[PDB]
RNA sequence: UAUCUGGUUGAUCCUGCCAGUAGUCAUAUGCUUGUCUCAAAGAUUAAGCCAUGCAUGUCUAAGUAUAAGCAAUUUAUACAGUGAAACUGCGAAUGGCUCAUUAAAUCAGUUAUCGUUUAUUUGAUAGUUCCUUUACUACAUGGUAUAACUGUGGUAAUUCUAGAGCUAAUACAUGCUUAAAAUCUCGACCCUUUGGAAGAGAUGUAUUUAUUAGAUAAAAAAUCAAUGUCUUCGGACUCUUUGAUGAUUCAUAAUAACUUUUCGAAUCGCAUGGCCUUGUGCUGGCGAUGGUUCAUUCAAAUUUCUGCCCUAUCAACUUUCGAUGGUAGGAUAGUGGCCUACCAUGGUUUCAACGGGUAACGGGGAAUAAGGGUUCGAUUCCGGAGAGGGAGCCUGAGAAACGGCUACC
RNA sequence: GGUCGGAUUUCCAACGGGGCCUUUCCUUCUGGCUAACCUUGAGCUUGGCGAACCAGGACUUUUACUUUGAAAAAAUUAGAGUGUUCAAAGCAGGCGUAUUGCUCGAAUAUAUUAGCAUGGAAUAAUAGAAUAGGACG
RNA sequence: ACCCACUCGGCACCUUACGAGAAAUCAAAGUCUUUGGGUUCUGGGGGGAGUAUGGUCGCAAGGCUGAAACUUAAAGGAAUUG
RNA sequence: CGCCCGUCGCUAGUACCGAUUGAAUGGCUUAGUGAGGCCUCAGGAUCUGCUUAGAGAAGGGGGCAACUCCAUCUCAGAGCGGAGAAUUUGGACAAACUUGGUCAUUUAGAGGAACUAAAAGUCGUAACAAGGUUUCCGUAGGUGAACCUGCGGAAGGAUCAUU
């Protein structure tokens, strides 16, 4: 099986190491993940101790955190369009950590009016007082706005979900937004 | 896997053999004293030199 | 060191939220620790822009165990340097010494200004590589 | 090899057992417990090794099982449990109470006691901390885990407990100037009165430690074992009291005690 | 117990070696051998091949028993005694054998895990499980085999197994049943606008993500975005609370969601105890079993400094296709070139790298001695490796298992 | 000898140790201890300069060396005691009023280098402020 | 250019033998069993053998490095008398 | 009449060179084939829960007469699903084999050239005295053999000596 040790590989100095042991149980590892989307299929496998570890694959929906609202709603996902890993991940569409993807903006849009009452993109007593105390936060930016324009927003996934069975992640905002649209954009 | 019984001797055979002066001074002991075996002279010799030299590095001390 | 964001990736320190929204003096946080045992954070860590995460200061990565002093060798890589450790191995039966000499590797944080000749002490870490483990704190030289 | 062990060869077993190199060339290996594998004396060993009340661990383990015996308030029906420092027994036969504790040769001692005396025990905290939903506890030398204890109560002090439930009697802080009991090296069994300490922060707190013929020594800050206050020890103590006597002065008092 | 002797010469002094001499838990052999006690023993050559037979199975009072097994319940109509076989649960990863491998590798001392798993024991630990949450649902408790067995049997042979009929569970798949408050939202409604509002859903544990708190060198001043506490609305403003750590994004707590959904006892033996609202009502003990989390203990894996025999008739070595580092990601139980993508081109070296050899596993130790030392050390204890050579993997907490499977030789 | 060959005093002296001054700061700021308190109340009173306890801020140029300690698994080795009938061994044994029973033991030493702390500052090197980016300021 | 005296550095010399060494002999071949100022290079009985091989240099002749098997009790140094 | 050198000749041994694209053994290994498991794309025998599903027509309840209500053995048919082996794509792991290369450890061998040893072998007599041409060192040549000769060097020389 795939070894996870230094004893099959050099030393520093430029030496073959000899063969010592053979290999064994807790110096393996295995094959990866390459989380997909769509149609949910989450094989585990049996760890070191029970301690289950849910491999993920063809995840389609997923977890995303607004931290300026802290809020985390669950969405699906449009697909990836940036890793700095390997463009042959965003190509073939596979779902990572770090992972920089669009997601359908629609609960957070919706969610906006419903906790704001102010409009995106393009009643009662109690709840108008509400909007009118939670004013001075609809002016979130314009990169956002036109994102909600669109429909489809720039998150970047954090999780590991070949080892959690997880996407979960957090939309971009501000500074790293800016670099990695000016790295999308990069031509 | 049982540890193994200790076993050391009680004697300690001469230096240089043939010396006829420690030869016939032993055989006087042991044809006065009855005895059959330079072996238990030997080992009695020992015993004292065992304890000589304890004695001799003792009284190297203060 | 012209920019910090030089990669494809953004490095940053984790976790550590810079809100958009407000608009308050110090527009970019930084987080940091004092590393224990009498050593010091120094001041351009503090105003640093930079990352490092395998710095012990600003990064996530705690010293502990064994430390070592030795002086500066190699510079050619990239936030890792090589020293020399100068000793004399003992031999008692003909009653003295002979020289030796480990070149161990270490981590360098953008911290440290360091040329070659600069005696350096550092300090046990986890892991960093194959070839490293320890991370330097203090520079004694110009 | 391939995974825990479950055998125990003579000679590997500590030497404080007082465990003979002969009589099979097999020992008894403590099973996991609230104490650890060397600093532990097993009931096997206890009652064949140092009473003399069985002779085999068959005999032994009818007695056990007949339960006679109970460590802590509980049976503990096992043959080779670790009978660890401090600790008490309690034996319905012969209403004795028998005690864990050192001797300055470096050995288990066994201290004939009272039921009171059993009924309450001493125990150096190992460590405290803050359990899940705001509960804090601390963990001792034993492995009893203890919850809402004062928070004047910290590291390496010393608590006297009740032994029907795991809760307080009352406590002991340490600080320069408290009776102490040594556990680990040269100086297994001293009492020593702390006369002052010093850190080394990064490793190994020190302890310098005299006993009251002003016999001084020093101690790592984990081996030494805090009883209370200079005078009164909180329980009754051993032949010597952790004096550790020359040679010819004990050959003195074995033969004044021909 | 810091010891010498014979031998080159016709003789002498010397160098210089030889032989002699003493010992060995160092072996073999020879010749001989009456006794007591202790005891090594197929390592050296072949880690060469192996017939035959054993070497790990296992139950209580207490998981499942109608053995069409055996005693007798007669205190028991369901058994309730004992009890093969079988299901189940544990363990079979320890022991034991050998030393082939292996020369910075194991190992020995010495550090760390602020970088991780951990059955088992031991100490603590699951009011929150009705999910259109009102009929959607037994909780004095729910569903399913299936074995053993009955018998049909099939191969020359196998610890070979099919076919048909039963039945059990701590085996499987499921499953409600106990407080109180407290914030959010809504939000009926009043409408007020200083703005007051009934009523409704949530909150246990666990996983994953994001966020906040998790502290605290020193004292006054100017206001307000709007006075905020209560008002003399002149403003008095205090009150404030946070543990450990050498040091943490630590312990730990809360907001918002995530979960294909984790745990929250349908188990078992004894003893039968108390209230009367006189109901098989309600409550009750000593236990065993298992069970989420944390800590502990026996472990385990990685890890810091130092240290290894002979060789230069081995001086350049490493990097194609990982060698040195870094970023991102994957895998891991976990760090980390462990692996990949991309990038800089570095890294070790006469202070002997690298390569070769080793009748080399290492150490604790053994013989031997004035000291210094030399030699040996497979070999009873410690750590490693292996099961005919290699590779792989299932089960499991734990194996790269070999008295376990798969293949090749 | 004040004990009948034990132990004490002024002890003259030596021996090594701690401290002050001799141009000899041999880190100081915050603190509480204010300490040693100049603090004195009549002969035992009310108030001195922070390490002597401690938390820190602080300069802490580098080593080798050397001392002490913790620690270094047992067995082994040396070695205490011990009548396995002696002995090799082993760690047992011994004593009773032998009915209740009593009772010392299983020491101690060694443990290389390397690693931690550690008093020292001789010895050996070791940078220091010179077309002063020099310290006190 | 000579003489005298002195001086530093050189090639060496005469005598002693305190000292050394196995002896010849030696102003170092001394200040070493009362064993240590600093450093380099080489030898470990005789032969085999400065052979064989492998590198390496040279046109070559040959050189530098350079073993083993096997054999043997002596070879050898300095002096004495014959 | 001492000691002694070498060739040649006999006997025995040890190692070396050596054609033999020598032979074996073991290790590392390019390339190629590449099993076997494991992961992933599908697969779908098979079993199986739910939802209806209409009727061949029994039973009883009701217009008691056609007719009507529901259960019923029945069988399609439909979806809603659960598990699902054989087989299967791709991937990493990668035994073994073939072939070369390479590294070391032993080994056969016609013959050739050496060395050593061995009571009395032949040829001479090079060496030790000025050894009968003083010896030796290096180099070159010569010849049956020791060995000779030339060029330079030394004294271990047969001289420490010519004012």
């Amino acid at each position: 099986g795939i070894s996870r040790d230094s004893r099959h590989k050099r030393s520093a100095t430029g030496a073959k190491r000899a063969q010592f042991r053979k290999k064994r149980k807790f110096e393996l590892g295995r094959q990866p993940a390459n989380t997909k989307i769509g149609a949910k299929r989450i094989h585990s496998v049996r760890t070191r101790g029970g301690n289950k570890k849910y491999r993920a694959l063809r995840i389609e929906t997923g977890n995303f955190s607004w931290a300026s609202e802290g809020i985390s709603k669950k969405t699906r996902i449009a697909g990836v369009v940036y890793h700095p890993s390997n463009n042959e991940l965003v190509r073939t569409n596979t779902l990572t950590k770090a992972a920089i993807v669009q997601i359908d903006a629609t609960p957070f849009r919706q969610w906006f009016e419903a906790h704001y009452g102010q409009t995106l993109g393009k009643k009662s007593k109690n709840a108008e007082r509400k909007w009118a105390a939670r004013a001075a936060s609809a002016k979130i930016e314009s990169s956002v706005e036109s994102q909600f324009s669109a429909g489809r927003l720039y998150a970047c996934i954090s999780s590991r979900p070949g080892q959690s069975g997880r996407c979960d992640g957090y939309i971009l905002e501000g500074e790293e937004l800016a670099f990695y649209l000016r790295r999308l954009t990069a031509k | 896997p049982r540890a193994p019984r200790t076993y050391s001797k009680t004697y300690s055979t001469p230096k240089r053999p043939y010396e006829s002066s420690r030869l016939d001074a032993e055989l006087k002991l042991a044809g006065e004293f009855g005895l059959k075996n330079k072996k238990e002279i030997y080992r009695i010799s020992f015993q004292l030199s065992k304890i000589r030299r304890a004695a001799r590095d003792l009284l190297t001390r203060d | 060191e012209l920019t910090v964001q030089s990669e494809r990736a953004f490095q940053k320190q984790p976790h550590i939220f810079n809100n958009p929204k407000v608009k308050t003096s110090k527009r970019t946080k930084r987080w940091y620790k004092n590393a224990g045992l009498g050593f010091k954070t120094p001041k351009t860590a503090i105003e640093g822009s930079y990352i490092d995460k395998k710095c012990p200061f600003t990064g996530l990565v705690s010293i502990r165990g064994k430390i070592l002093t030795g002086t500066v060798v190699s510079t050619k890589m990239h936030r890792t340097i090589v020293i020399r450790r100068a000793y004399l191995h003992y031999i008692p039966k003909y009653n003295r010494y002979e020289k030796r000499h480990k070149n161990v590797p270490v981590h360098v944080s953008p911290a440290f200004r360091v040329q070659v000749g600069d005696i350096v002490t550092v300090g046990q870490c986890r892991p960093i590589s194959k070839t490293v483990r320890f991370n330097v704190v203090k520079v004694s030289a110009a | 090899a391939r995974g825990p062990k479950k055998h125990l060869k003579r000679l590997a077993a500590p030497h404080h057992w007082l465990l003979d190199k002969l009589s099979g060339c097999y020992a008894p290996r403590p099973s996991a417990g609230p104490h650890k594998l060397r600093e532990s004396l097993p009931l096997i060993v206890f009652l064949r090794n140092r009473l003399k009340y069985a002779l085999n661990g068959r005999e032994v383990k009818a007695i056990l099982m007949q339960r006679h015996v109970k460590v802590d308030g509980k049976v503990r029906t096992d043959t080779t449990y670790p009978a660890g420092f401090m600790d008490v027994i309690t034996l319905d036969a012969t209403n004795e109470n028998f005690r864990l504790v050192y001797d300055v040769k470096g050995r288990f001692a066994v201290h004939r006691i009272t039921d009171e005396e059993a009924s309450y025990k001493l125990g150096k905290v190992k460590k405290v901390q803050l359990g899940k939903k705001g509960v804090p506890y601390v963990v001792t030398h034993d492995g009893r885990t203890i919850r809402y204890p004062d928070p004047n109560i910290k590291v390496n002090d010393t608590v006297k407990i009740d032994l029907a439930s795991g809760k307080i009697t009352d406590f002991i802080k340490f600080d320069a100037g408290k009776l102490v009991y040594v556990t680990g090296g040269r100086n297994l069994g001293r009492i020593g009165t702390i006369v002052h300490k010093e850190r080394h922060d990064g490793g190994f707190d020190l302890v310098h430690i005299k006993d009251s013929l002003d016999n001084t020594f020093v101690t790592r800050l984990n081996n030494v074992f805090v009883i209370g206050e200079q005078g009164k020890p909180y329980i009754s103590l051993p032949k010597g009291k952790g004096i550790k006597l020359s040679i010819a002065e004990e050959r003195d008092r074995r033969r004044a005690q021909q």
